[PDB]
RNA sequence: GUAGGAUAGUGGCCUACCAUGGUGGUGACGGGUGACGGAGAAUUAGGGUUCGAUUCCGGAGAGGGAGCCUGAGAAACGGCUACCACAUCCAAGGAAGGCAGCAGGCGCGCAAAUUACCCAAUCCUGACACGGGGAGGUAGUGACAAUAAAUAACAAUACCGGGAGUCUGGUAAUUGGAAUGAGUACAAUCUAAAUCCCUUAACGAGGAUCCAUUGGAGGGCAAGUCUGGUGCCAGCAGCCGCGGUAAUUCCAGCUCCAAUAGCGUAAUUUAAGUUGUUGCAGUUAAAAAGCUCGUAGUUGGACUUUGUGUUACUUUGAAGAAAUUAGAGUGCUCAAAGCAAGCCUACGCUCUGUAUACAUUAGCAUGGGAUAACAUUAUAGGA
C-alpha cells in the first residue's frame, strides 16, 4: 500500500482525443455511450442473410 | 579380449547390439511379447468379475487367499485378482466392474500367492481403500 | 502449404527486432520491398518499440495514414514496411530524422541526422549489366535500378544517391585500405579497414577487416558495406563507432559508471 | 478354498472408539516442540 | 498456439537420496528448530540453492585462470555473493565459494535478520512478525521469511508505516478492547 | 546412350530405337516399428541410457481412393466430379452430405474441461485508418506440473531441568492482555465488459471446533520386546518373513516415526563396472570353436633436417533460427518468473538495457607436418 502507478494520456483538446483515442476509453470518460450488442446473434444473422438475394437480405428475420 | 582398433568402429558397434539381447531386461522391452499381456502395456484395467475364488497360500503359509476371476473388458481376458485387506470379499459381486492393477512385481507374481499378478482397486467405482474404511458404500441397493 | 506463408511467429522472428517471447503469438510480418525480411526494420516496429511514438498496433496505422513518416524521402503508408541498412526516416511534424545503422551488438539502432545530410544515402551496387537496347544499368541491394551508370562503377562498389535528385552523386571502389562495415553475421555492427581479400575460385570471397585498435576479424564479401574511401565512413556512425568491446571491458564501464552516477 | 470365513477377525474384533485429545500444533510450531523434545530436553516411544 | 505455454518454471529443492539415515534427520532438525523453518523443504532448497552456487565455482576453477570465461564470470559469482553478506573483501577468490555452507545462507534470511537486529524476541517471533506485515526492507513491506536481505539494505530493516509497532494504529485486538473499555 | 514428346523447367518424367547394365556382409532386397523428422525432453562425475503425438521449423492428411476447375499460387476438400464406405431429409419424383477448426455429443477406453465473452492486446486479411477474424485473447472447469506461504506468537503462574543458591531453558484444553489473514464486505482499482489479484472503512480467534493429512512403527528403514482381540484362521508381507493360545509383523486402542498441503499405489532413468568405448567376464562359478587353412575385416618393426601425389589429424576463422540449456544485467515484496527498468522532478534524461558462451558429424577457409593411411621408385617417359 501507499503507492500506484499508471499511465496517462493529455491530448491537446477533445476532438483530437475522439480521433485517436479508443472508444472503450471514450465510454470510462463520458465522451461517447455504449451500443450493446451480441456479437454471436451478430454472427447468426449474417448466415441466415446470405441465403437470400437482393433486397430481402435483409427483411429475412 | 576386446577389439581395439581406431577403424575397428563398426565391430564394436554391432557386437554390442547382438549382446544386448542376451539381457533379460532389454529382450523383455524389445521383443514386443509385451502387447500379449492381458493388460497390453497398460498400468490398470477394467473388467467384469466372473466368480469369487479362493486359492491355497503356498507354502510354508497356510491360508485361502481370496481372489476373483475377471475377464477384461478391452480384450476379453481372464485373470485372476488378488482382493486384499480383511473382509474385502464380501463387498465384491459376480457380474460387477472392477478396477484391475498389477501386484507390484511387474508381471511377476508375488508373495505366496501362486500365479497371481493382479489385485483389484476399485468395484463398482469405488475403491476397496474407501469401503475397507468405511469412507464410501458401494453404490446400490 | 500451397502457397505463401502471410503469418510470423513471434518465436521466429529476427532476434535482433528484441520482441518479448510473452508480447503475443505473433510478430509483424515484414511486407516485400527493397530489404530482406530478415534484414530490415518494420515501420510499426520503429513508431512503437523503438521510438515509443505509438502505444499499439492499433495507432501506428494512425501515424502512418496521415502521411506523417517519409522513407527515402517518399511517404509510406505500410505497417510492415521493411525499412532497411542505410535507409533514411523523416517525421516532419517532429522535426526528426533518423538513419538505420547497427551498433556493435547487431542490432539496428536509429541514428539521429541533422537537415543537412538527411538528403543523401549510401547503396551498395550489386551487379552492373546491359538492359533493353543495350543500355547499361546497375542494380543495387536495396532494390533500386539506375540506369545509364558511370562505367567505373562495378560490382559491390557502393554510391552516394541523393534523395531529392534520385542520381549518383558519388561513388566508392571496393579495394583494400577503405573503412567499411559488417552487416551480416557474428560481426555485424563492426567497422574498421580492410585489409585483405582472399578469393577461392567457385566459392565464397572472404575479407578480413582489422579494427582501428587492431582487432582483425573475417566475414563474406556479402556482409562487407564500403562507407568511405580511405579511412573516414562518408555517413556520421553511431557513438561506438563500430569498436566492438569485450565483455570484460564492457563490465568494466559500467561499474565505472555506477561509481560516478 | 472355502469362503465363509472372509473377514471373520476383522468381525470379531471389540470396537473401541478413539479418544478426543487436543490437537498438536503444525507446521513450524510442530518442528519447534518436536526440537525441543530432542535437543534442549531409550527410545522415543519405550515402555519406560 | 497458447502464449502462455511458453512461460518456464522450475524446481527448487530435490529429496534425499536416502530418506531414513539417522545422522541426516539429527542434523536436519538441529538447523531447522535453530532458524525455525517450516519444513524440511526449506533446508532442501537452500542447499540446492548452494549446490548451484558451488557447481559454478568449480567449473571455473577447472578452466586456466587465463581463461577470459574464468575471469569475467569469476568476478560476477564473487560480487553476487559480496551483495548479500556471504563472502567478504578479503574472500576474493573462488577457492572461498568452494568453502560456503547452508549456515551462511540461512543467516541471511529475512527471518534471521529480524532476530538477530533485536526486532524479535526469538526466531520463532520473527517468522510471524515478518508474514504478519510488521517489516519493511527500506520502503517496501516485506512478508517473506525467505527474503534473503543484501548487505546494502540490511540496515534500512524496520517497522512498516502501517504497524502497530511502526506508528500505525492499533491493532483490531486492542482497538475492540479499548471499545469495550469505553462502553462500560 | 541417341532422337523426340511433355513440363514452369532438369531428368526414363514418357515414347521410339539401341546397349547390358544398376545395387549388394562397408548388409542391397525384404520384413518389424504400439516409427512423422528435427529444435529438443528426462536422468546424467565422465562416457552414457531412454524419450521426442503436442504450441517453433519442415513434411503429410482432411472418412478411403482417383480426377479436376478456378487461380500468381491448390491435385484445395469449412471447392467441384466419380466410385467405394457410412449417413441425413423426402409429399418417395428427388435432394443434400464430410468437426484430425471452436465448443458440444456418442463410442472407445486406465486416460483428458464451457455447446461462455470479446476483437481491447498480438497480428492477419479485404475496395479498406472504419469491416471481419472459435487465429488470438478473456473468464469458467482444472491437486498434469511448478512457485511463495497459514494452521499461532509472547508474558506471568504451576510443574520439570541445567549452569543450599539464583540465573537460563522446557511442559500445561491453566490465567492474561497483544498480533494477524482465511473469511466477509463500503469503496476504489482492475477489465473490451466482467472476474481474480493488489489497496482499503467496517466486521472477523482460545479447546484460537478457523479441529492436517497420507503412509508406517521385526529387519532392510526413521519409529513400541505397550494393551485388548484372533489362534497356520482371518489376514499381513515389494524381499527376508509374521500368524499353530503369552503375535514387537494380522484386527483395534494408545503412543511414537517420516514427509507435510500434500502423501500412498499401479513405463522409463539411476543404482548397473548386471551390456563394460571409458569399463566387465570366459582353469573350477554362465562362458575358448575338436583341429588347422583361409577371403573380406581389423591390426602391422626400424630408417630420410639435426644442431604442385592424395588424405586423416590438429590450430584459428567464417557461416550458422528462435525458444530451451549455461550465463551477464535487473529487489516482479521474495520466489518460480518476466525482460524489464533506472535517474532525478522537467514538459525530461541515461545514444537506457534487452550481453556472452555452448552448438556432434558432414561441408567451407587459413596455419602446423609429429603421428598415421594410401599412392609412387631402376631399361627413369627423371631433374
Ligand atoms: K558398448
Ligand atoms: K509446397
Ligand atoms: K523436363
Ligand atoms: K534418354
Ligand atoms: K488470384
Ligand atoms: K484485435
Ligand atoms: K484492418
Ligand atoms: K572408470
Ligand atoms: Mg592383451
Ligand atoms: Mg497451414
Ligand atoms: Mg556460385
Ligand atoms: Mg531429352
Ligand atoms: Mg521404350
Ligand atoms: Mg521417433
Ligand atoms: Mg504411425
Ligand atoms: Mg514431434
Ligand atoms: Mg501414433
Ligand atoms: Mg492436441
Ligand atoms: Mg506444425
Ligand atoms: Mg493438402
Ligand atoms: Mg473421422
Ligand atoms: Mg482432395
Ligand atoms: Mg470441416
Ligand atoms: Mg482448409
Ligand atoms: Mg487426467
Ligand atoms: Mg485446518
Ligand atoms: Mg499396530
Ligand atoms: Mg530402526
Ligand atoms: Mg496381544
Ligand atoms: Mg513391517
Ligand atoms: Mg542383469
Ligand atoms: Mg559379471
Ligand atoms: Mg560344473
Ligand atoms: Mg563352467
Ligand atoms: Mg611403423
Amino acid at each position: 500500500g501507499g503507492k500506484s502507478t499508471g499511465f496517462g494520456l493529455i491530448y491537446d483538446s477533445v476532438e483530437n482525443a475522439k480521433k485517436y483515442e479508443p472508444k472503450y476509453r471514450l465510454i470510462r470518460n463520458g465522451l461517447d455511450t455504449k451500443v450493446e450488442k451480441s456479437r454471436k446473434q451478430m454472427k447468426e444473422r449474417k448466415n441466415r442473410a446470405k441465403k437470400v438475394r437482393g433486397v430481402k437480405k435483409t427483411k429475412a428475420g | 579380449g576386446k577389439t581395439r582398433g581406431m577403424g575397428a568402429g563398426r565391430k564394436l558397434k554391432s557386437h554390442r547390439r547382438r549382446q544386448r539381447w542376451a539381457d533379460k531386461s532389454y529382450k523383455k522391452s524389445h521383443l514386443g511379447n509385451e502387447w500379449k499381456k492381458p493388460f497390453a502395456g497398460s498400468s490398470h484395467a477394467k473388467g467384469i468379475v466372473l466368480e469369487k475364488i479362493g486359492i491355497e497360500a503356498k507354502q510354508p503359509n497356510s491360508a485361502i487367499r481370496k481372489c476373483a476371476r475377471v475377464q477384461l473388458i478391452k480384450n476379453g481376458k481372464k485373470i485372476a485378482a488378488f482382493v486384499p485387506n480383511d473382509g474385502c470379499l464380501n463387498y465384491i459381486e459376480e457380474n460387477d466392474e472392477v478396477l484391475i492393477a498389477g501386484f507390484g512385481r511387474k508381471g511377476h507374481a508375488v508373495g505366496d500367492i501362486p500365479g497371481v499378478r493382479f489385485k483389484v482397486v476399485k468395484v463398482s467405482g469405488v475403491s476397496l481403500l474407501a469401503l475397507f474404511k468405511e469412507k464410501k458404500e458401494k453404490p446400490r441397493s | 502449404a500451397r502457397g505463401l506463408k502471410k503469418h510470423l511467429k513471434r518465436l521466429n522472428a529476427p532476434k535482433h527486432w528484441m520482441l518479448d517471447k510473452l508480447g503475443g503469438a505473433f510478430a509483424p510480418k515484414p511486407s516485400s520491398g527493397p530489404h530482406k525480411s530478415r534484414e530490415c526494420l518494420p515501420l510499426v516496429i520503429i513508431l512503437r518499440n523503438r521510438l515509443k511514438y505509438a502505444l499499439t498496433y492499433r495507432e501506428v496505422i494512425s501515424i502512418l495514414m496521415q502521411r506523417q513518416v517519409m522513407v527515402d524521402g517518399k511517404v509510406r503508408t505500410d505497417k510492415t514496411y521493411p525499412a532497411g541498412f542505410m535507409d533514411v526516416v523523416t517525421i516532419p511534424k517532429t522535426n526528426e530524422s533518423f538513419r538505420l545503422l547497427y551498433d556493435t551488438k547487431g542490432r539496428f539502432r536509429l541514428h539521429s541526422l541533422r537537415d543537412e545530410e538527411a538528403k543523401f544515402k549510401l547503396c551498395k551496387v550489386r551487379s552492373v549489366q546491359f538492359g533493353q537496347k543495350g543500355i547499361p544499368y546497375l542494380n543495387t541491394y536495396d532494390g533500386r535500378t539506375i540506369r545509364y551508370p558511370d562505367p567505373l562503377i562495378k560490382a559491390n562498389d557502393t554510391i552516394k544517391l541523393d534523395l531529392d535528385s534520385n542520381k549518383i552523386v558519388d561513388f566508392i571502389k571496393f579495394d583494400v585500405g577503405n573503412v567499411v562495415m559488417v552487416t551480416g553475421g557474428r560481426n555485424r555492427g563492426r567497422v574498421g579497414i580492410l585489409k585483405n581479400r582472399e578469393k577461392h575460385k567457385g566459392s565464397f570471397e572472404t575479407v578480413h577487416i582489422q579494427d582501428s585498435q587492431g582487432h582483425e576479424f573475417a566475414t563474406r564479401l556479402g556482409n562487407v558495406f564500403t562507407l568511405g574511401k580511405g579511412s573516414k565512413p562518408w555517413v556520421s556512425l553511431p557513438k561506438g563507432k563500430g569498436i566492438k568491446l569485450s565483455i570484460i571491458e564492457e563490465a568494466r564501464k559500467r561499474m565505472a559508471a555506477q561509481s560516478a552516477t | 478354498g472355502s469362503l465363509a470365513r472372509a473377514g471373520k477377525v476383522r468381525g470379531q474384533t471389540p470396537k473401541v472408539a478413539k479418544q478426543d485429545k487436543k490437537k498438536k500444533p503444525r507446521g513450524r510450531a510442530h518442528k519447534r516442540m518436536q526440537y525441543n523434545r530432542r535437543f534442549v530436553t531409550r527410545g522415543p516411544n519405550s515402555s519406560e | 498456439v497458447h502464449v502462455s505455454f511458453y512461460r518456464n518454471y522450475g524446481k527448487t529443492f530435490k529429496k534425499p537420496r536416502r530418506p531414513y539415515e539417522k545422522e541426516r534427520l539429527d542434523a536436519e532438525l538441529k538447523l531447522v528448530g535453530e532458524y525455525g523453518l517450516r519444513c524440511k523443504r526449506e533446508l532442501w532448497r537452500v542447499q540446492y540453492a548452494l549446490s548451484r552456487i558451488r557447481n559454478a565455482a568449480r567449473m571455473l576453477l577447472t578452466l586456466d585462470e587465463k581463461d577470459p570465461r574464468r575471469i569475467f564470470e569469476g568476478e560476477a559469482l564473487l560480487r553476487r555473493m559480496n551483495r548479500y553478506g556471504l563472502l567478504d573483501e578479503s574472500q576474493n577468490k573462488l577457492d572461498y565459494v568452494l568453502a560456503l555452507t547452508v549456515e551462511n545462507f540461512l543467516e541471511r534470511r529475512l527471518q534471521t535478520l529480524v532476530f538477530k537486529t533485536g526486532m524479535a524476541k526469538s526466531i520463532h517471533h520473527a517468522r510471524v512478525l515478518i508474514r504478519q506485515r510488521h517489516i519493511r526492507v527500506g520502503r517496501q513491506v516485506v512478508n517473506v521469511a525467505s527474503f534473503m536481505v543484501r548487505v546494502d539494505s540490511q540496515k534500512h530493516i524496520d517497522f512498516s508505516l502501517t504497524s502497530p509497532f511502526g506508528g500505525g494504529r492499533p491493532g483490531r485486538v486492542k482497538r475492540k478492547n479499548q471499545k469495550s473499555a469505553a462502553k462500560k
